[PDB]
């Protein structure tokens, strides 16, 4: 029909007359804001907030929580659904967290979307342009369809490791930035293999199959010390901080940063390749993004705690100390990537150049938080000590 | 130079190979099954793809929210009974997503083929959509309502009250503890494709009907996703059929499964339909029949039949318990009314005939009983009456479900009268069915939730109350009520003045 | 006096303060968990608290313990001195040689009411849990429904203290 | 108060009721397609299709029109509103055009706003990134301030040559088209002097002043003839798809292509800038776009018109010979910048290289549509003798 | 290196300099005024951020449009009146809206100023934009409401009618035809300001009273752009006002505007308002003598007259009529039916006491001639009769403004009823005001806009109906119709039948 057979208490009149006749002359409280009872980390509480604060139903016993008693259903052999016992870090409140960035699910969808879209609008722009003209054989086939690829892996790891907080984070402010930290990074991988199916369209004879540059990841030498970074961080750690603070605070703000910043992010162009830096960019901005999340988790948070400050700190430093080594390896292996690089692509100097900018980066952004006395000279020194 | 460009289907076809192969390369979690790694996922979707569908789904959702029903006033010329119901729908469906989210991310470390996880990863994010939608319809009915009290604070208002530890075993804790496929099936197998799927619909036809838009707005969206849960959970199935631990142990946490979820469902739901509204929609019998016994446990079940699932030995059990249990309920919730975060009312006489109409024996047992508890003032601070006291007069002990935590009282329901009592070490266990009974004999491990009675032993009532802040903004008016009119509202004196003392039920037996 | 501010909550506040040494410490925890937790407690007195109370005493034991252990050994070994994986290791051996299901669950309430974190390193006490809950569940859920109520009351050994059904 | 004062036909009982009782027991007619008599360029009418064609009241004397008479209020002198006797091209029908994207208001200020938020979004990962570092200082105060800033001024000119086309366009869809490709020219002028003025705020001593950038577009000697052919295409040339066709099918096809994609593009990643190509992704996807449209307006239905076929094409004939010298001279100028670059940045063979692929595309994607006949050898040979 | 970005603001100080000097840089338009080029823009604005606002508002917009209003069946749930109605009000606005872009894009030309084409071009793309919302409405209209006819094709159905003639003289030709400040006075200092966004809210307000919640959405949308159209008038005004044409020519060309759009608009905007429509907002008049006389008279012209702007000395006979004139052209407009793309409805009992109680003698007049109409049978196809017999009978010849195309029957009018025929070069011309006349008299060749009368002059009634497609889908029912009823359409040959032949009533005149 027309009007359909449903009635609607809105638009009904016989309905909507019974509803408002139901209704009160005013409000039954003038407080119409939810979540009114959350201390706001900036002037005004936020939707972000709102939205998401005390989400998680923890009791009291677990640091924050506002309900009380044990849980209803427990695993076989007593340990709680969520428990104090799934991470060495303490804090008056789990609930402190707050992304920077504010992002609950609607907002980040929503950026994602717009560059999932605008990635769309730019490749067909690059093909039509031709752009691909201008650029090298060589590191096409190569370094990217390769070297490049392999890294997809990487992040695929990276993505995996997130899988446990996802599950055993102690609040929902900690849940939801994990979940976008991870779902971030299998984004990337994805981008990573989204170029290759490009190139692939774009390249006749150029094959998207994941066979060599996993082939390569695998058993390659290039990431070999990475992937075993990589599976460690993975599948031995079963500590949801430890395992997001090493991934975000060690690996790949070292590995991940010179791999991506250093290597391709200042090589690509050199062979005429303005496409791998277009989802660089993105896998950047998603890097900076999520660092300012995983500065206020640890750092604002936990590292600063007005009563496990020291104790924090003491964890952080070892589980940095824990990570650094297979880190640091993870480099060496990849140093021996350049030599595979054609005659004046890139001296020692540079190689040197860069890779002290990302320990630099790191120390001023993670280790001098937590007091973890790093030495650059010594760690630079190590890692360079593997090229050719 | 022709426009070209990939799209996720294409880099989702690789996405299964971004997986290898070492040592370690295992779940976390507890388990009897091996999940298969060379299963597949049903939406070749990437992160992209993914960000962007709910994105539009976003636009349409918030864009109607806040420009037509606000220009309408949809926020506020919804039924007052319904304003209250869904400040308990809203919420306990949003710990229910909410918890959803920590199952995914288990059921993802669980999965070993690289599709799988993505599926479940897929959830993982909806669920935290779903978590947050929830939230936005309560922030949007406590911004633009006639009554913000309860919505916007159920996330601390909401732990003064029995009701809400139910919801935490079957949405909650039933959600992530145990083996992470036992929790797969009290979301995804059973929660989700026997309760969750059709009650978010049926939730938008009894909010229609009683003039909320603000839900349907939502909720529907809620509900596109859904398809990819029900795609996550048919594949947990799927990616353990072939283990023979299956043949071994998939049963016994089905049906465990499906009695978790329905024991609490199936009295809850019914009774926020039925009773948190003016206008109906359906009976709850022919509902939960439908739902249950047709759909589930028959045309979905059946489906499953293939890999050795079959259907829960303790079907005939539920429903032989299901026809009055929401009404049993209803007694309780009202006589406890004090202990919520919404305003409850007792039904009208239009109500009254609907619900003999639709439950014949309805008004000789509930009916006058409400009519009494009425009568004698309910419903007026002044009376010095509040339900949970008729109960102690006539002798009729309120006990909680030491596993599934549902209340009830076996010397007045009209449904399930079984009432199991036991000690061990030094400690008294109260269960209402046998099911529930064998999974804590079993698992006594599992099942300490301490009860209201047992918290709050002792506890003069309105104290409880103010240490919880179950009260309004002027820190008098209780945010709970005994009626959703607008006037005579009961504050904490009027409660104290009462001097409700709680007892622990089960020491009667001492 | 309530639900999350009480004297006997404070009690234990104060009670935790004294403690200035990790074996004090952690050895009380131990007979906290011994004395308050699981359905075979010692004692049902703190039901009401005990979640909240040995919390507050992970804490203390948390502190100490890193305050006394060096790096590889806040990694790899529990405030007992005991070898994590050794523990570790010992336990899914006596879990895997367990004859039933009630030998089953035995061990490994027993393990996390000894080795829970602080005591054991969270690394190697969820990965217990994961071994061991999984052969708990294996014995367990092999024919759960065989043995009817009656014998299974007898098998747990709890104490009917009523019966009705109509 | 609660429910406010003004009844709502929709919610209100009364009123609704009212309305309710007049309503029809079904529609009364069952076509609810609007716009159902537009010929479908596609296999169904779009939505682009419907809210577009027809928007304008053209009279049936104006090739295409729906309407009849004369305009109601005319020019001083007699002018029509709009007429034929705004432009030499002719055509059985102005409303044949179809922007191929579809673009109509809603879906462009989409796409253009989801690059908004995510170059804000990219500026912060960069500026974060502390990319800067390791760009050539010479290459960032010099050649983008400077020569990259002049430009914008080109892209200026080029957006205001279309303000007589938005007031002269004889169809909704032409208008439509022409204006969005002005409007994404004035953007991308607008976006080179943000990464100026982005620029000035990483980078210290930096000047956001367009002073510098001015002053090489109105006397220096790069820009000369781009500038010369930019005020004759915007200001001497009143025929509306003169303008248009010139800017897009000549000089911004064989200048613009060049400088954007030939020598910023090509050359910024050798000196370490990852900024500019950024933005010039921006104006190339743009470029694109605009050429889609631009070959279904000209080509598809004018250079192609059943009836003017042969015409129109003499017309752009004429036209391309007119702006191709303009252009040339343009392009002859700008290779002295080339003298300017740090010395082994690029040489003559490259750079003629490149002059080939612009000129060969133009041939490709324009010239030839209209059977001109372009010596790709000719116009390289005349613009080398730019090179100092 | 801390997270840094540049906003609109930021690059807009910088958009003043983006202009240069040369030779030919000037206006390729003529013009009696000289736009400074120092002039600034009141908004600080760039492509991006424009975009990125207006994106934002078109989410709410189709949101609320695609979802919650869909669901509600906003589209049907409108008074039958007010349906049609919107055929005319959005497709009329429409172009008026899309005349605004051509016109901008002539003032952005104009301009020298880089700010002030700026604000122009803010203004261009805003039409565009306003174009496609006007569009949208009728196309919702269309696929979601009681009668798509019309709805669906305005764009050529419009052209059978004379209403539209007169609206492409006030929001299209006058919005680009002549001196450039002429038509930025026609759009922007009087259209907008004095009518339109009066109008647009007012338009909405009707709306909302009459069911319609479509119309409010967009429209409202639409109204918040128009922040940065009033500075483009405003601005206008400065960019001439230190010219010394400006004294001269000033205060000309904005009486002509003024009188211009109130000639067209009053009558028009007044009629679809108190005649389409069923329930009434306020009397026209009030809602006119506010925008007009007021708000705008004074409020507005006022403030501008530090910059040697008067008052329109044609505002004594403009008001001098914005009370009946609304009513003389009813009875043509009803009178002519056949002749439109959307279905009229004669007063009914409570509308005339309205009418009568609002404007006393409306019923004398008016009210008496709709009675016998009645009688006539104008609402049934089978009596053979169309209102437009009845003005022949009685002698009362209909004609057309010359200039603003707006019909009138002096014989019978309340409101200027001045005929004035006059012959120039084996032409004659027909004015009804003293001013159309002048601006004739000065500009014949700018007014030579053919009328109805003189197009179809021996063309049977249904000929040109069919042959300007103004059937509906079953090729043979009226769009147009006497009544707004569901049953009894006139079709095609109902109209043939009449066998009424068009003739030019100036022809008369020896
Ligand atoms: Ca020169
Ligand atoms: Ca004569």
């Amino acid at each position: 029909s027309m009007l359909g057979e449903r009635r609607r208490g809105l638009t009904d009149p016989e309905m909507a007359e019974v509803i408002l006749k139901a209704l009160p002359e005013a409000p039954l409280d003038g407080n119409n804001k939810m979540g009114y009872f959350v201390t706001p980390r900036w002037k005004r509480l936020t939707e972000y907030e709102a939205l998401t604060v005390y989400a998680q139903p923890n009791a009291d016993w677990i640091a924050g929580g506002l309900d009380w008693g044990d849980w209803t259903q427990k695993f076989h052999g007593g340990r709680p659904s969520w428990g104090n016992e799934t991470t060495e870090l303490r804090t008056v409140d789990w609930f402190k967290h707050r992304d920077p960035l504010r992002r609950w699910h609607a907002p980040y969808v929503k950026d994602k979307a717009e560059e999932w879209r605008y990635t769309d609008r730019f490749l067909q722009g690059y093909s039509a342009d031709g752009q691909i003209r201008a650029m090298n054989p060589t590191w096409r086939d190569e370094f990217i369809n390769r070297y490049w690829g392999a890294f997809l892996f990487n992040e695929y790891g990276l993505f995996n490791a997130h899988s446990q907080g996802a599950r055993e984070a102690l609040s929902d402010v900690t849940r939801v930035s994990l979940a976008f930290w991870g779902f971030d990074k299998i984004d990337i991988a994805q981008m990573i293999q989204l170029e290759r199916g490009f190139l692939a369209k774009i390249v006749p004879g150029f094959d998207e199959s994941t066979a060599v540059p996993k082939a390569e990841w695998t058993n390659g030498e290039v990431y070999k010390s990475a992937r075993l970074a990589v599976e460690g961080l993975w599948q031995e750690v079963f500590d949801w901080n430890e395992s997001a603070f090493s991934v975000h605070a060690v690996y790949d703000a070292l590995f991940g940063q010179f791999v991506r910043r250093e290597f391709f992010q200042r090589l690509a162009p050199r062979f005429g390749d303005n496409l791998t830096p277009f989802f660089i960019n993105q896998a950047q901005t998603y890097f900076q993004i999520a660092k300012q999340g995983v500065q206020d988790l640890y750092y604002n948070c936990l590292g600063d705690d007005p009563e496990f400050s020291d104790y924090n700190r003491t964890v952080m430093r070892n589980w940095t100390g824990k990570w650094l080594e297979p880190t640091i390896a993870a480099l060496r292996d990849f140093m021996g990537l350049f030599a595979k690089l054609p005659a004046g692509t890139t001296d020692k100097e540079e190689i040197t150049a860069s890779l002290y900018r990302v320990v630099d980066d790191w120390i001023e952004d993670y280790a001098s938080r937590i007091d973890f006395k790093a030495d650059r000279d010594q760690i630079v020194k190590a890692v360079l000590a593997g090229l050719k | 130079r022709a426009p070209t460009s990939v799209n996720a289907q294409e880099v989702h076809r690789w996405l299964q190979s971004f997986n290898w192969d070492f040592k370690n390369n295992r779940t976390k979690y507890a388990t009897k099954y091996k999940m298969a790694n060379e299963t597949k996922e049903q939406f070749k979707l990437i992160a992209k793809e993914y960000a962007r569908m709910e994105a539009v789904k976003d636009e349409r959702q918030f864009g109607s929210l806040q420009d037509a029903l606000t220009r309408l006033n949809a926020g506020v010329r919804v039924h007052p009974k319904w304003n209250e119901t869904m400040k308990v729908v809203s919420n306990f469906l949003e710990v229910g997503e909410y918890n959803a989210i920590a199952a995914t991310g288990m059921l993802w470390d669980s999965a070993q083929a690289a599709e799988q996880k993505n599926g479940y990863l897929a959830q993982v994010l909806d669920e935290i959509r779903h978590t947050h939608q929830c939230a936005y319809v309560n922030y949007y009915f406590a911004k633009n309502g006639q009554d913000p009290a309860g919505h916007n604070d159920a996330r601390r208002t909401r732990t003064i009250g029995p009701l809400w530890k139910g919801m935490k075993r079957v949405f909650s804790d039933g959600f992530i503890s145990g083996d992470a496929v036992e929790c797969s099936l009290n979301l995804q197998l059973v929660g989700e494709a026997c309760f969750t799927n059709p009650l978010i619909v049926a939730v938008t036809e009894w909010a229609a009907a009683n003039g909320d838009e603000i839900t349907p707005t939502v909720f529907l969206s809620i509900e596109t996703d859904e398809l990819r849960h029900m795609a996550n959970g048919y594949q947990t199935v799927v990616s353990i059929a072939n283990d023979p631990a299956s043949a071994k142990y998939l049963n016994t946490d089905l049906n465990n499964a499906f009695w978790t979820q329905q024991k609490y469902f199936t009295p809850v739901l019914g009774m926020l339909f039925e009773y948190g509204s003016k206008f109906k929609v359906e009976p709850w019998v022919k509902t939960w029949d439908r739902w249950v016994y047709e759909d589930w446990g028959g045309i979905w079940i059946g489906r499953l039949g293939k890999y050795g699932v079959e259907s829960p030995r303790s079907l005939k059990d539920a429903k032989q318990d299901a026809y009055w249990a929401h009404h049993d309920l209803y007694l309780l919730a009202y006589a406890l009314w004090p202990t919520g975060f919404f305003r409850l009312a007792l039904p009208d006489q239009e109500e009254m005939e609907w619900f003999e109409a639709n439950y014949p024996g309805w008004y000789d047992h509930y009916g006058k009983i409400y009519e009494e508890w009425r009568a004698r003032g309910c419903e007026d601070p002044s009376s010095g009456f509040i339900p949970l006291m008729w109960f102690i007069e006539n002798n009729h002990p309120i006990y909680i479900d030491r596993v599934s935590q549902v209340p009830f009282c076996p010397s007045l329901a009209k449904g399930a009268s079984t009432l199991r009592v036991h000690e061990y070490n030094g400690e008294m266990h109260t269960f209402s069915d046998q099911w529930g009974e064998r999974m804590w004999l079993a698992e006594p491990e599992r099942y300490e939730c301490q009860n209201i009675f047992e918290q709050y032993e002792g506890r003069e009532l309105s104290e409880v109350i103010a240490e919880l802040h179950g009260l309004r903004s002027d820190g008098k008016t209780l945010i709970a009520q005994p009626h959703v009119r607008g006037d005579k509202l009961w504050t904490l004196d009027d409660i104290k003045r009462l001097n409700c003392v709680f007892k622990n039920p089960v020491k009667a037996f001492n | 006096l309530g639900i999350h501010s009480n004297d006997t909550r404070d009690a234990w506040v104060n009670k935790i303060a004294q403690l200035n040494t990790l074996e004090k410490a952690a050895e009380m925890l131990k007979q906290f968990r011994m004395d308050h937790t699981t359905p075979f407690r010692n004692s049902y007195e703190l039901d009401n608290d005990y979640l909240w109370i040995e919390a507050k005493l992970e804490e203390k034991v948390a502190v100490l313990k890193a305050r006394a252990f060096n790096e590889v050994d806040f990694r790899h070994k529990t405030a007992f001195g005991e070898d994590a994986k050794s523990v570790l290791d010992g336990t899914v051996a006596k879990m895997n040689a367990a004859k039933d299901k009630w030998e089953a669950e035995k061990i490994h309430i027993g393990f996390r009411q000894a080795y829970k974190p602080p005591i054991m390193p969270v690394n190697y006490f969820l990965d217990g849990e994961r071994q061991l809950g999984t052969r708990l569940m294996e014995l367990r859920n092999l024919n759960y429904y065989d043995t009817p109520l009656e014998e299974l009351r007898k098998q747990r050994g709890v104490r009917v203290v009523h019966l009705q059904s109509p």
